[PDB]
């Protein structure tokens, strides 16, 4: 799953999370067998 | 207030709406211990002390 968010919100991308991304945009299952990989893109996605 | 002489306010006799607080993204932390902040809109109390 590939997407962009504000760095403040990366915390929401985990099992058991709540907040407007964790509910209203991208929801993980609580038994998610996987890895979350993220990095800043202020060199690419800021203009 | 200064932390050596911190303020305390009793909150009482009222309806709370903790989503107003929990949705205020300006808060750099919102750490909870005996509750999940999500449950605060169902759960209720004799008093709250801030």
């Amino acid at each position: 799953d590939s997407f962009v968010i504000r760095g403040d919100e990366v915390r929401q991308i985990a099992p058991g999370q709540t907040g407007k991304i964790a509910d209203y945009n991208y929801k993980l299952p609580d038994d998610f067998t996987g890895c979350v990989i993220a990095w800043n893109s202020n060199n690419l996605d800021s203009k | 207030a200064s932390v050596y002489a911190w303020n305390r306010k009793r909150i009482s006799n009222c309806v709370a709406d903790y989503s107003v607080l929990y949705n205020s993204a300006s808060f750099s932390t919102f750490k909870c211990y005996g509750v999940s902040p999500t449950k605060l809109n169902d759960l209720c109390f004799t008093n709250v002390y801030a």
